């Protein structure tokens, strides 16, 4: 679920999902168009594609369980949708952590008109 | 309490 993803993001990065990734660049927190602005935005592009691989799942609301082995995220077995949603969220959280070094506040609340064109998953 | 598309 979105709320679980937000907690995972905070655990991973130290940043609150809202507002740190809820409106960042062209793909975080909302969009579906344009060239991603930077690595962090690319995390969101890929995460959007990942959810797009799951038509019949409901990532906003469906809850999954996971644990941390040491620092590693281990998705625990639920329904097939839950497992796949968890893997998408895990990847995004890791991706945000891997990019923190180039995260830029200038991309928070990035305006939609600066995001144009289709980028295929 | 919502936040991410």
């Amino acid at each position: 679920s979105l709320l679980e993803f937000g907690k995972m993001i905070l655990e991973e990065t130290g940043k609150l999902a809202i507002p740190s990734y809820s409106s960042y660049g062209c793909y975080c927190g909302w969009g579906g168009s344009g060239t991603p602005k930077d690595a962090t935005d690319r995390c969101c592009f890929v995460h959007d594609c990942c959810y797009g691989n799951l038509p019949d799942c409901n990532p906003k609301s469906d809850r999954y369980k996971y644990k941390r082995v040491n620092g590693a995220i281990v998705c625990e077995k639920g329904t097939s949708c839950e497992n796949r949603i968890c893997e998408c969220d895990k990847a995004a959280a890791i991706c945000f952590r891997q990019n923190l070094n180039t995260y830029s506040k200038k991309y928070m609340l990035y305006p939609d008109f600066l995001c144009k064109g289709e980028l295929k998953c | 309490f919502l936040s991410t598309k």
